[PDB]
C-alpha cells in the first residue's frame, strides 16, 4: 500500500514538517542549525571539513536555541538558500528524526518562494534524488497553498478558486493572484521586507532609548515586543502626537527575564508599538530601496491581471503567514485599497461624460483561522489528491535528464 | 507614500532665495513678518519632526518645502546639545547660545544642500537669509526646549532625545558626522 | 528656411526620445531623452555642488538624474502628462537646444498610427494656441521612413521605444487596413530585463534606476539567433557573463538575461502579451494583403526605429520569416525555399529614419501653402483645420 | 575586492589607515584632554574635551588621560571619542560602510574585546569587524610563517611563536612593561 | 629601437602617418586612439569615437592625411582633420556582416575593405556627390577576406581568405584612373578579374603582401607554412613548412627577404632564392632576452600564497599580430614596427637586428 | 504565462539548407582515379622476414591523401598501424630519423588517427612514436594534422 | 605521476598546437562574436578534432576553431565506487564554473568533464597557465578521487565502531 | 489611452 | 585590571 506523502515547508524563520493528509503540521520548529563553531582561519569551504564522525553533532530546531555552547546557523536567508552544507544537514535531521520517514517510500512536497532562483531548485533536486533518494519531488510556489486555507473558515456556498494572495513570512513577502485555479504567474510580486527586517527595525528602535536589555537577548526581546505590543495605525504623525500629550496611557511595559542570572529587567514599549507595522506601508523604513506601499503593489498585482477577472480577485483578497497577524492590518488594507478603485472608478465615470455609474468595486481582505500555518495545510491538500502523483517528478525523470528536471516555475515563460 | 511636507505656500508669500519667507510667530528680531494664525512654519516642523526623521526620499515641492527641511535639519543639531543639559533653565541658555552660533547658509562649504538651494543674488538679499535664518533657529530652539524637558523630572526626556541618532535623510547643518 | 526666412524646423517627439533639427538636414540637430525631472533628497546620494534647478528637462534631466525624480510625458505614443510634455516643449525650442522665435517658424510633426485622435487635436492646439506657430504639419511615421530610404514600396517594420507598428505601403497607396501595431517597445523590454535581473538579486526601483536599466539593455542585450543554440550557449558554457558598472560604482552581472530581454518580441507571451511576435504579425500583415504585392513587400522590409538596432535582429527576423514561409506557403518543400528572395533592408543610421523623412518632405513642401496647416485656418475652425490632413475630425 | 579601515588603536598612540598602503594615513597620540581653568573669554568658541594632536598642542591647560592603560580600555567614553575622532576627523569616512580590523594584545580580559565589539556594533554600526592579536599581524608584516615576534608597545610587552603558522598558544608570554613605566622611571 | 605597452588589452589594428610621429591604435574597443611621439614617451593626443563595434581595420593615407576605420558594426568612416579634429564621413559599405580588414590604395585614390560577407568593398569618391562610393568583388570567394595589400601599379590587390586560398584581384576602377599597365600577373585587367589563385586547400591565411615591385606575392597560413608565388617564373609557388606556431603578418623587407611574426611572439625572417625558387628559414630576428626576477615584499607573498596557492623570451607577451614598415619602404627597409594582442608596439631596426646576430645574412 | 499558439516553425533548421554554405572542394583528377594507398601483402611479406625499417618505409609509400574513399582509408590507416605498434620501444627513433619532413607530417597524421580506436597495448605504443616524431617535427607538425581537410 | 608522463606530454604538445587563437566576428549572423566550435555553424573555421588516449578509457578529446578551443576528459574510473565519485567531484567543479573562467557547464556527452577556452581567455589571462592547469587537473584528478575513496572507507569503518561499541 | 492600457 | 595592576 501507499503511505502518506511528506510535507516540509521550509521557511526563513520557521519549518512546518508532517504527513500529507492531516489538519495541521506535525512540527513547527524554528528554522535554524545549532553546529560546533570554533576560532578558525581561513575560507568557509575548508573549516568546515569535520574529521572522523563529528559532522553529526549539531541539532536543529527548538533543540538548537536551547543549547548555549554551540553557534546557531540560518541556513535560510529571505526564503533563499545561501548555504546548502547546512541545509542538507537539516533536511537530514529532518527526514530522518522528527518526520522517522524512510526517504525512499514518500513523495516530498516542498515550497519556495516566487524568485528562487533555478540553481536553488536544481541543487534541490540533487540533495533529494541524489542523496535521499526519494521517489518524486515537488517544489510548489509557497502563497498559491496558501489559498486552499481560507475556505475551512467561510461559509458553505461562497468558497471560491479565485481571489489574491498576499504571503508575509519571516523573510519574504509576495503576491500571488490565482484565477479559477490558473496561478498567474506572470503577475507575482516579491518583496524581500518581511518579519525579521520588522525585528531589526524594532531593536534599532529599542536600543536607541531603552537600557537594560542584556545584548545577548536584544533579538529575542524585539520579537516579544512585536508580537504582543505591534497594532497598526491609521495615520502616523497623528500616532506620535498622541503618545506625545498623552503618553500615560499608549506607553506600555514589557518584562522579561534574562537567561543568565534570571533577575528580570523591565522596558518602555512606545513608538515601536506603531512603527513596526509601518513598513509594510512605508518600506524605506527598513529597505531604501523599496518605496511602494504594500497596498499600491497589490493594486498593481489586481490590475494587471485579465479584466474580467479583476472584479473577482478584489472580492476574496485572503491574507496569510505570519507577518499579517497584526491587528487592524486588513482594515487598513482594504481601505487604502477601496480609497484606490473608488478614485480609479469616479475618474472613468467622468472620462465617460456621466451617463453610467458603474458598479462599486467589493474590496474585502480575509482573515481566516489557518493564517499562521496557512501554506502547510494547502500543501497537505494538494499531496493527498491522486492527481498529485502525476505531476510529481518521478525518480525515473530525474535518473534520465538530471536535475534540469526541476528547473521551471510558473513565474516566467517558456 | 510620500513624506508629511508643508501646506502653509500661498501665491502672495515673498521669496528670500528661493526659500518661502514664511511668517512666524516669534518675539525675536527679524525680518520675517509676525503671524496671527495658530500655527506657523516652524511649529508644524515640530509637528512634523519625528515622523520626517524616518522617511528616506523627500521631494522638494515648493520653498515651502525648504524653508521646513531646514528648520527640520536644524531640530536635529537642537537636540544634540539638549541631551547633554540636566535642567530646563540651562537648556534655554544652550538654546540662545546655539541660536546665536552662526551656521552656513545655502551657498557656502558645509551647507549640506547647496545643489538644491539658490544662494543669495547680492549682499542685501545675503544680510537678509543670514537674519531670517537666526530667527528661525531662536525661535525653533525656545519652542523646542518645552517639549524636550517634561515636568516630572525637569530633564530631556527619552521620548525626545532618542531621535539624536536619526538624521534627516543622513543630511546636517554640521560636519559629516562630528 | 523657406522664401520667407520662416524656418522650418522638423521634430520627431517620440515616447522614449526627442530627435529635432531643420529641414533638409542630413542628421538630427538634437537627440535627447524626453524625460523631465523633479530635484529630490535621497538618504543614499549626496551632491552639494552642481546647481540643479527646480525644473530639468531633456539632457541634463538625463544626466544628472541620480539627484532628480524623473518621469516620461509620453507613453505608447499616447501624452499622458500635458503639463510634462508642455515644459519639454519649451526646452526644445528654448535657447539650450533648438533657437527660434515659434511666433515666425513652420513646424513638422508626427504621430504613430491608429492612436486616439484627441492626442492629435490637443498637439495642434498647443501648438496653435502657446507657440503660435505659423503652420504645423503632421506627417505619418512610416511614410517618412520610406522617403529617407527612397523608396515608393515596403513594409516599415518602426520599433520605437514606446511601441511597434507594422505599415505596409505600396507604389505609394498606403494600404490602413493591414497597419498592424504591437504595444511591445524599448519599455516593455527594459521592465523584463528589471525582472530578470530582480531574479538575480539587483534591485532598481526608482524612476533613475530605470535610465540605468535602458543603458544596461542598450549595451550589453542582443535578439539571439537560433533560440535553442542561445539557451544551449547560456545553460552549458558560460561566455555570455558580461560585467556592467552602475554610475553609483556597483558592477553587475549579466548573462542569459542578454537574449531573454529583447526576446520578447518575437515571444511576446514571456511579458504576459497574447499575441504573436513582430515576425509572425509582419508575415500575417503581409500575407493579408493581395496576392499581386507580396513579392514585393517581401522585398522592401524597411526596418526603423531604435529597438530594432539589437544585435542581429535582421538576420533574426529573415531566419523567422523563412521559417514561417517555409512551413505555411511551401508546405514543407525545402527545395523551392532556395527562391525565396527576402530582403531586410537595416540601413546604418536606422535609428533616425522617421526625422530623416521628415527633413526630406519638409525640404520638399516648405515653399507652398496648400500643405501647411496655416495659423489663420486654426482661428477661424478650430480643431478643423487637420481636415487639411485627410483625417476627418468636426 | 572592499576598503576595509584598519585601526591598530593600541596603548600610546592610535594609527588607523585603509587596507592596502604601506603606512598608517593617520597617527596620533590617543590622549583626551579637559580644560582645569574658567572660561573668562566668551565668543572665540570653546569646547570640553580635545582629542588627540589637538589636546596635544593645548596641552598646556589640559589633563592629559590616556583611555588605554597596559592595553586595556579602563575609561570608555574617552575611548569612544578617539574613535570618533578617528573615523569623522582623521580618516573622514563614514564607519558604517567599511569594515574594522582592529587589534588587541594577548592575555587580554574578555570584558575588553567583548565591549569593544559592542561599541564598534552599536555605536557606529560598522557592517563587520575582526580582532586580532597584535603579534600575528607583526608577523604578518615581515613576511615569514615562522618566528617568534616580540613585541614592546607603549603600555604591554608580549612575545607569541609561531611555526609554520601554528602559533602555539601555551607558550605567549606577556609583560606589563613598556613605554610608559619606562616614562614614569 | 624600442618597446611601449600602450594598454593590457589587445590592439586590434595600428597606422602610421607620414613622418612616423603619430600612431593611430584600437584600445580593444569601439574608439580610435592617435598618440604621439614627445621626445622619449608617448602621449595621447586625439579620440575618435563614432563606431558602434570595435574597431578591426585602421588605415592612414600619407600623402592626405585621411584615416580610414572600419569595424564590426558593418560601417566604415574617413576622418580627415579639420583644424584641430578629427571628423568622419561615412561610406556605405552595403555588406551584411562584420568588415574586417581596410587598405589605402598606394595613390590613396581608393580603398579595399574586405569583410566578413564574403565580399571586397572597392570604395572610392563621388565628386559629383561628394559620395563616398563602393564597388564589389564577390565571384571566387567563398569565406570571409583576412589580409589584404595593394600592388604598387594602384590596380592589383592580394587578399587572403579564411577558404584556404591567397587571390590576387583586379581592383581597376574606370572611373578615378586610367587602364592600367601590363604586368606579369595577366593584360586583361577588368574589375574584379582573378589573376592568381594559389593551390593551397590547408589552414587560413592571415596575412597577404605584394613585392616591393610588385613582382612577386607572398602569404602566411595557419597551417605554420610560408609561401611566395613569383610572377616571373610562371606563377611558380615556393613553399616552407616551419615547426613552430602559426604566424600572423609578414612584409617585405627587401625584394628577396621576409619577416613575419606570429602565435611565437617574436619576429623571424625568411629568404628566397630566385635561382632555386625555394624559402629558406633565415631565423629568429629578436635575441632571446632574459627577463629579470624580482624580489617579493611580504604584502605580494601573502596576496600570491592566499589566492593562487616570465615563460616567454621575447619582448612581446602575446602573439604578434600586425606589421608595417616605419621607414625605408619595401625595397631596403630599415625599421619595422610590431603590433600583438598583448597592448604592445615594438619598433624594431634591421641594422641593430643584423649587428647583434653574425649568423643573420639578410638576402 | 505559456504560449498557446503553434511554435513548431522554429524547429526546422534551414541554415542546413543554406545555398553560401561552405563545401570543401576536391580536386577533379583527386576524384577520378582514386589511389589505392599502401600494397597491404608486400608489408605483410616484409613483417614476415622481418625487416621493420623496410616495412615502415612501405607503409609510407603511398596514401590516400587525395581520394574520398573511407575503405581504402581505413585499410591505409589499419595497415600503418599495425607496422606502428610493432616496433620494438628501441628501434623507434631511428626509424622516425629516417624520415623527411613530409614523412613525419604524415606519420603524426596515422599516430593521432590510431588514439581514435585504441587496443590493449596500441596507444601505450603511439604514445612513444609520437613522442620522437615531436621531436624531431615539432608543433608544427601537430598543426599540420589539426588543419588538415583529408584525414588519414 | 610518472605513468602519465607521455601521455600528458602528448596532451600538453596537441593543447599548444590549438590555442593559437584569434578574434573573429560571426558570419551566419549580423553582429554576433560567438565561439566557432559550440555553435558549428561554419564548416570552414573548424579544425580536426584530435583523441589522444593512454588505453581504452582515458583519454582527451580537442576539438579546435578559429576562437575556441574545446577540451573534453574522460577519466580514469576503476569502480563504481569511484564512478560514483568522480561524478560527484565533476557536479560540485561544475557548480562554479564563473570561478573556473575555462569551464563549461555540462560535460560533452560521453566525457567526463569539459573546458572551453574561448580567445578572451587568451588575451586576458595567461595561456601557458591555462595550460599548466588542464594539465594539473589530469595529474591529481586520480589522486584526489583516491583520496575521497580512502575517505568513505574511513567513515565506514567509524560508523561500523560507533554502532558496535554500545552492545 | 483612456481605455484599455494606460495612455 | 581588577584585581593585581590597576587597569
Ligand atoms: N502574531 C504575530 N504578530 C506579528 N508577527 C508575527 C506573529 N507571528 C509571527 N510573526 C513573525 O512572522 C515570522 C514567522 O512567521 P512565518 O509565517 O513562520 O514566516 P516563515 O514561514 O517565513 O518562517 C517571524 O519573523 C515572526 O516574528
Ligand atoms: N542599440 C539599441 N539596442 C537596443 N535597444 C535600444 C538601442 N537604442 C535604443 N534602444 C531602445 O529604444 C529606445 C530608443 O528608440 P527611439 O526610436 O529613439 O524611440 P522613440 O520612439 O522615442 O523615437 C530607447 O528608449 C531604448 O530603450
Ligand atoms: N624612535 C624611537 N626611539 C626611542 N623611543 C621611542 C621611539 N619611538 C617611540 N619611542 C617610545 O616608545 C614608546 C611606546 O611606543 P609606541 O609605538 O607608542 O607603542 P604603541 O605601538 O602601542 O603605540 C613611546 O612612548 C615612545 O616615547
Ligand atoms: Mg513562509
Ligand atoms: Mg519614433
Ligand atoms: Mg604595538
Amino acid at each position: 500500500g501507499r503511505l502518506p506523502a511528506c510535507v516540509v515547508d521550509c521557511g526563513t524563520g520557521y519549518t512546518k514538517l508532517g504527513y500529507a493528509g492531516n489538519t495541521e503540521p506535525q512540527f513547527i520548529i524554528p528554522s535554524c542549525i545549532a553546529i560546533k563553531e570554533s576560532a578558525k582561519v581561513g575560507d568557509q569551504a575548508q573549516r568546515r571539513v569535520m574529521k572522523g564522525v563529528d559532522d553529526l553533532d549539531f541539532f536543529i530546531g527548538d533543540e538548537a536555541i536551547e543549547k548555549p555552547t554551540y553557534a546557531t546557523k540560518w541556513p535560510i536567508r529571505h526564503g533563499i538558500v545561501e548555504d546548502w552544507d547546512l541545509m542538507e544537514r537539516f533536511m537530514e535531521q529532518v527526514i530522518f528524526k522528527y518526520l522517522r520517514a524512510e526517504p525512499e517510500d514518500h513523495y516530498f512536497l516542498l515550497t519556495e518562494p516566487p524568485l528562487n532562483t533555478p540553481e536553488n531548485r536544481e541543487y534541490t533536486a540533487e540533495i533529494m534524488f541524489e542523496s535521499f533518494n526519494v521517489p518524486g519531488l515537488y517544489i510548489a510556489v509557497q502563497a498559491v497553498l496558501a489559498l486552499a486555507a481560507s475556505w475551512t473558515s467561510r461559509q458553505v456556498g461562497e468558497r471560491t478558486l479565485t481571489g489574491t494572495v498576499i504571503d508575509s513570512g519571516d523573510g519574504v513577502t509576495h503576491v500571488i493572484p490565482v484565477a479559477e485555479g490558473y496561478v498567474i504567474g506572470s503577475c507575482i510580486k516579491h518583496i524581500p521586507i518581511a518579519g525579521r527586517d520588522i525585528t531589526y527595525f524594532i531593536q534599532q528602535l529599542l536600543r536607541d532609548r531603552e537600557v537594560g536589555i542584556p545584548p545577548e537577548q536584544s533579538l529575542e526581546t524585539a520579537k516579544a515586543v512585536k508580537e504582543r505590543y505591534s497594532y497598526v495605525c491609521p495615520d502616523l504623525v497623528k500616532e506620535f502626537n498622541k503618545y506625545d500629550t498623552d503618553g500615560s496611557k499608549w506607553i506600555k511595559q514589557y518584562t522579561g527575564i534574562n537567561a543568565i542570572s534570571k533577575k528580570e529587567f523591565s522596558i518602555d514599549v512606545g513608538y515601536e508599538r506603531f512603527l513596526g507595522p509601518e513598513i509594510f506601508f512605508h518600506p524605506e523604513f527598513a529597505n531604501p530601496d523599496f518605496t511602494q506601499p504594500i497596498s499600491e503593489v497589490v493594486d498593481e498585482v489586481i490590475q494587471n491581471c485579465p479584466i474580467d477577472v479583476r472584479r473577482p480577485l478584489y472580492k476574496n483578497i485572503v491574507l496569510s503567514g505570519g507577518s499579517t497577524m497584526f491587528r487592524d492590518f486588513g482594515r487598513r488594507l482594504q481601505r487604502d485599497l477601496k480609497r484606490t478603485v473608488d478614485a480609479r472608478l469616479k475618474l472613468s465615470e467622468e472620462l465617460s461624460g456621466g451617463r453610467l455609474k458603474p458598479k462599486p468595486i467589493d474590496v474585502q481582505v480575509i482573515t481566516h483561522h489557518m493564517q499562521r500555518y496557512a501554506v502547510w495545510f494547502g500543501g497537505s491538500m494538494l499531496a493527498s489528491t491522486p492527481e498529485f502523483y502525476q505531476v510529481c517528478h518521478t525518480k525515473k525523470d530525474y535518473e534520465e535528464i538530471g536535475p534540469s528536471i526541476c528547473r521551471h516555475n510558473p513565474v516566467f515563460g517558456v | 507614500m510620500p513624506a508629511y511636507h508643508s501646506s502653509l505656500m500661498d501665491p502672495d508669500t515673498k521669496l528670500i532665495g528661493n526659500m518661502a519667507l514664511l511668517p512666524i510667530r516669534s518675539q525675536f528680531k527679524g525680518p520675517a513678518p509676525r503671524e496671527t494664525k495658530d500655527t506657523d512654519i516652524v511649529d508644524e516642523a515640530i509637528y512634523y519632526f519625528k515622523a520626517n526623521v524616518f522617511f528616506k526620499n523627500y521631494e522638494i515641492k515648493n520653498e515651502a518645502d525648504r524653508t521646513l527641511i531646514y528648520i527640520t535639519l536644524y531640530i536635529s543639531e537642537c537636540l544634540k546639545k539638549l541631551q547633554k543639559c540636566n535642567s530646563k533653565s540651562q537648556g534655554e541658555k544652550e538654546m540662545y547660545t546655539l541660536g546665536i552660533t552662526n551656521f552656513p547658509i545655502p551657498g557656502e562649504p558645509g551647507f549640506p544642500l547647496n545643489a538644491i538651494y539658490a544662494k543669495p543674488a547680492n549682499k542685501q538679499e545675503d544680510e537678509v537669509m543670514r537674519a531670517y535664518l537666526q530667527q528661525l533657529r531662536q525661535e525653533t530652539g525656545l519652542r523646542l526646549c518645552e517639549k524636550v524637558f517634561d515636568p516630572q523630572n525637569d530633564k530631556p526626556s527619552k521620548w525626545w532625545t532618542c531621535f539624536v541618532k536619526r538624521q534627516f535623510m543622513n543630511k546636517s547643518l554640521s560636519g559629516p558626522g562630528q | 528656411m523657406d522664401s520667407q526666412g520662416r524656418k522650418v524646423v522638423v521634430c520627431d517627439n517620440g515616447t522614449g526620445f526627442v530627435k529635432c533639427g531643420y529641414a533638409g538636414s542630413n542628421f538630427p540637430e538634437h537627440i535627447f531623452p524626453a524625460l523631465v525631472g523633479r530635484p529630490i533628497i535621497r538618504s543614499t546620494t549626496k551632491v552639494g555642488n552642481i546647481e540643479i534647478k527646480d525644473l530639468m528637462v531633456g539632457d541634463e534631466a538625463s544626466e544628472l538624474r541620480s539627484m532628480l525624480e524623473v518621469n516620461y510625458p509620453m507613453e505608447n505614443g499616447i501624452v499622458r502628462n500635458w503639463d510634462d510634455m508642455k515644459h519639454l516643449w519649451d526646452y526644445t525650442f528654448g535657447p539650450e537646444k533648438l533657437n527660434i522665435d515659434t511666433r515666425n517658424c513652420k513646424i513638422l510633426l508626427t504621430e504613430p498610427p491608429m492612436n486616439p485622435t484627441k492626442n492629435r487635436e490637443k498637439i495642434v492646439e498647443v501648438m496653435f494656441e502657446t507657440y503660435q506657430f505659423s503652420g504645423v504639419y503632421v506627417a505619418i511615421q512610416a511614410v517618412l521612413t520610406l522617403y529617407a530610404q527612397g523608396l515608393l514600396t515596403g513594409v516599415v517594420v518602426d520599433s520605437g521605444d514606446g511601441v511597434t507598428h507594422i505599415c505596409p505601403v505600396y507604389e505609394g497607396f498606403s494600404l490602413p487596413h493591414l497597419t498592424r501595431r504591437l504595444d511591445i517597445a524599448g519599455r516593455d523590454i527594459t521592465r523584463y530585463l528589471i525582472k530578470l535581473l530582480l531574479l538575480r538579486g539587483y534591485a532598481f526601483n526608482h524612476s533613475a534606476d530605470f535610465e540605468t536599466v535602458r543603458m544596461i539593455k542598450e549595451k550589453l542585450c542582443y535578439v539571439g539567433y537560433n533560440i535553442e543554440q542561445e539557451q544551449k550557449l547560456a545553460l552549458e558554457t558560460t561566455v555570455l557573463v558580461e560585467s556592467y558598472t552602475l554610475p553609483d560604482g556597483r558592477i553587475i552581472k549579466v548573462g542569459g538575461e542578454r537574449f531573454e530581454a529583447p526576446e520578447a518580441l518575437f515571444q511576446p507571451h514571456l511579458i504576459n502579451v497574447e499575441g504573436v511576435g513582430v515576425a509572425e504579425l509582419l508575415f500575417n500583415t503581409i500575407q493579408a494583403a493581395d496576392i499581386d504585392t507580396r513579392s514585393e513587400f517581401y522585398k522592401h522590409i524597411v526596418l526603423s526605429g531604435g529597438s530594432t538596432m539589437y544585435p542581429g535582429l535582421p538576420s533574426r527576423l529573415e531566419r523567422e520569416l523563412k521559417q514561417l514561409y517555409l512551413e505555411r506557403v511551401l508546405k514543407g518543400d525545402v527545395e523551392k525555399l532556395s527562391k525565396f528572395k527576402i530582403r531586410i533592408e537595416d540601413p546604418p543610421r536606422r535609428k533616425h529614419m522617421v526625422f530623416l523623412g521628415g527633413a526630406v518632405l519638409a525640404d520638399i513642401m516648405k515653399d507652398k501653402d496648400n500643405f501647411w496647416m496655416t495659423r489663420q485656418e486654426y482661428q477661424e475652425k478650430g480643431v478643423r483645420v487637420l481636415e487639411k490632413l485627410g483625417v476627418t475630425v468636426r | 575586492d572592499i576598503a576595509a579601515l584598519v585601526v591598530d588603536n593600541g596603548s600610546g598612540m592610535c594609527k588607523a589607515g585603509f587596507a592596502g598602503d604601506d603606512a598608517p594615513r593617520a597617527v596620533f597620540p590617543s590622549i583626551v584632554g579637559r580644560p582645569r581653568h574658567q572660561g573668562v573669554m566668551v565668543g572665540m568658541g570653546q569646547k570640553d574635551s580635545y582629542v588627540g594632536d589637538e589636546a596635544q598642542s593645548k596641552r598646556g591647560i589640559l589633563t592629559l588621560k590616556y583611555p588605554i592603560e597596559h592595553g586595556i580600555v579602563t575609561n570608555w567614553d574617552d575611548m569612544e571619542k578617539i574613535w570618533h575622532h578617528t573615523f569623522y576627523n582623521e580618516l573622514r569616512v563614514a564607519p558604517e560602510e567599511h569594515p574594522v580590523l582592529l587589534t588587541e594584545a594577548p592575555l587580554n580580559p574578555k570584558a575588553n574585546r567583548e565591549k569593544m565589539t559592542q561599541i564598534m556594533f552599536e555605536t557606529f554600526n560598522t557592517p563587520a569587524m575582526y580582532v586580532a592579536i597584535q603579534a600575528v599581524l607583526s608577523l604578518y608584516a615581515s613576511g615569514r610563517t615562522t618566528g617568534i615576534v616580540m613585541d614592546s608597545g607603549d603600555g604591554v610587552t608580549h612575545t607569541v611563536p609561531i611555526y609554520e603558522g601554528y602559533a602555539l598558544p601555551h607558550a605567549i608570554l606577556r609583560l606589563d612593561l613598556a613605554g610608559r613605566d619606562l616614562t614614569d622611571y | 629601437m624600442a618597446y611601449h605597452s600602450f594598454l593590457v588589452e589587445p590592439i586590434s589594428c595600428h597606422a602610421w602617418n607620414k613622418d612616423r610621429t603619430q600612431i593611430a591604435i584600437c584600445p580593444n574597443n569601439h574608439e580610435v586612439h592617435i598618440y604621439e611621439k614627445s621626445g622619449a614617451k608617448w602621449t595621447k593626443v586625439h579620440e575618435l569615437k563614432e563606431h558602434n563595434g570595435q574597431v578591426t581595420g585602421i588605415d592612414w593615407a600619407p600623402e592626405s592625411n585621411r584615416i580610414v576605420t572600419c569595424g564590426t558594426d558593418r560601417n566604415a568612416y574617413v576622418w580627415t582633420l579639420k583644424g584641430r579634429t578629427w571628423k568622419p564621413t561615412l561610406v556605405i559599405l552595403r555588406i551584411n556582416r562584420a568588415a574586417r580588414c581596410v587598405r589605402w590604395a598606394p595613390n590613396e585614390n581608393k580603398f579595399a575593405v574586405g569583410s566578413g560577407s564574403r565580399v571586397i568593398s572597392i570604395c572610392y569618391f563621388e565628386q559629383e556627390n561628394d559620395w563616398w562610393v563602393c564597388k564589389h568583388i564577390k565571384k571566387p570567394i567563398r569565406s570571409t577576406v583576412l589580409s589584404l595589400d595593394w600592388h604598387p601599379n594602384n590596380v592589383l590587390l592580394a587578399a587572403g581568405s579564411c577558404d584556404f586560398k591567397c587571390r590576387i584581384f583586379s581592383a581597376y576602377i574606370k572611373e578615378v584612373e586610367e587602364r592600367p599597365a601590363p604586368t606579369p600577373w595577366g593584360s586583361k585587367m577588368p574589375f574584379g578579374e582573378l589573376m592568381f589563385e594559389s593551390s593551397s586547400s590547408c589552414g587560413w591565411v592571415h596575412g597577404v603582401c605584394f613585392s616591393a615591385s610588385g613582382s612577386r606575392v607572398a602569404w602566411v597560413s595557419h597551417d605554420s607554412t610560408v609561401c611566395l608565388a613569383d610572377a616571373d617564373k610562371k606563377m611558380a609557388v615556393a613553399t616552407l613548412a616551419s615547426e613552430t606556431l602559426p604566424l600572423l603578418a609578414l612584409t617585405f623587407i627587401t625584394d628577396n627577404s621576409l619577416v613575419a611574426a606570429g602565435h611565437d611572439c617574436f619576429p623571424v625572417l625568411f629568404t628566397y632564392d630566385a635561382a632555386a625558387g625555394m624559402l629558406s628559414f633565415g631565423g629568429r630576428l629578436d635575441v632571446p632576452k632574459q627577463s629579470s626576477q624580482r624580489g617579493l615584499t611580504a604584502r605580494e607573498r601573502f596576496q600570491n600564497l592566499d589566492k593562487k596557492a616570465a615563460g616567454l623570451d621575447s619582448l612581446h607577451k602575446n602573439s604578434v599580430s600586425q606589421i608595417s614598415v616605419l621607414s625605408g619602404g619595401k625595397a631596403k627597409c630599415s625599421q619595422f614596427c610590431t603590433t600583438g594582442m598583448d597592448g604592445g608596439m615594438s619598433i624594431w631596426d634591421v641594422k641593430s637586428l643584423e649587428s647583434a646576430l653574425k649568423d643573420l645574412k639578410i638576402k | 504565462a505559456r504560449n498557446t499558439l503553434s511554435s513548431r516553425f522554429r524547429r526546422v533548421d534551414i541554415d542546413e539548407f543554406d545555398e553560401n554554405k561552405f563545401v570543401d572542394e576536391q580536386e577533379e583528377a583527386a576524384a577520378a582515379a582514386a589511389e589505392p594507398g599502401p600494397d597491404p601483402s608486400e608489408v605483410d611479406g616484409l613483417l614476415r622476414q622481418g625487416d621493420m625499417l623496410r616495412a615502415f618505409h612501405a607503409a609510407l609509400r603511398n596514401s590516400p591523401v587525395n581520394t574520398k574513399n573511407q575503405a581504402v582509408k581505413e585499410r591505409a590507416q589499419g595497415v600503418v598501424l599495425k607496422v606502428l605498434t610493432n616496433f620494438k620501444s628501441s628501434e623507434i627513433e631511428q626509424a622516425v630519423q629516417s624520415l623527411d619532413r613530409n614523412g613525419v607530417d604524415l606519420l603524426m597524421k596515422y599516430i593521432y588517427k590510431g588514439f581514435e580506436k585504441p587496443t590493449e597495448n596500441s596507444s601505450a605504443v603511439l604514445l612513444q612514436w609520437h613522442e620522437k616524431a615531436l621531436a624531431v617535427g615539432g608543433l608544427g607538425s601537430i598543426i599540420r594534422v589539426l588543419t588538415a581537410r583529408k584525414t588519414v | 605521476t610518472a605513468t602519465l608522463r607521455p601521455y600528458l606530454s602528448a596532451v600538453r604538445a596537441t593543447l599548444q598546437a590549438a590555442l593559437c587563437l584569434e578574434n573573429f566576428s560571426s558570419q551566419v549572423v549580423e553582429r554576433h562574436n560567438k565561439p566557432e566550435v559550440e555553435v558549428r555553424s561554419s564548416k570552414e573555421l573548424l579544425l580536426q578534432p584530435v583523441t589522444i588516449s593512454r588505453n581504452e578509457k582515458e583519454k582527451v578529446l580537442i576539438e579546435g576553431s578559429i576562437n575556441s578551443v574545446r577540451v573534453s576528459i574522460a577519466v580514469k574510473q576503476a569502480d563504481e565506487i569511484e564512478k560514483i565519485l568522480c561524478h560527484k567531484f565533476m557536479r560540485f567543479m561544475m557548480m562554479r564554473a564563473e570561478n573556473f573562467f575555462i569551464l563549461r557547464r555540462k560535460p560533452v556527452e560521453g566525457y567526463d568533464i569539459s573546458f572551453l577556452i574561448t580567445n578572451f581567455h587568451t588575451e586576458q589571462m595567461y595561456k601557458h597557465k591555462l595550460v599548466d592547469f588542464v594539465i594539473h587537473f589530469m595529474e591529481e584528478i586520480d589522486k584526489e578521487i583516491s583520496e575521497m575513496k580512502l575517505s568513505v572507507n574511513a567513515r565506514a569503518r567509524i560508523v561500523a565502531e560507533e554502532f558496535l561499541k554500545n552492545f | 489611452w483612456x481605455a484599455x492600457c494606460p495612455a
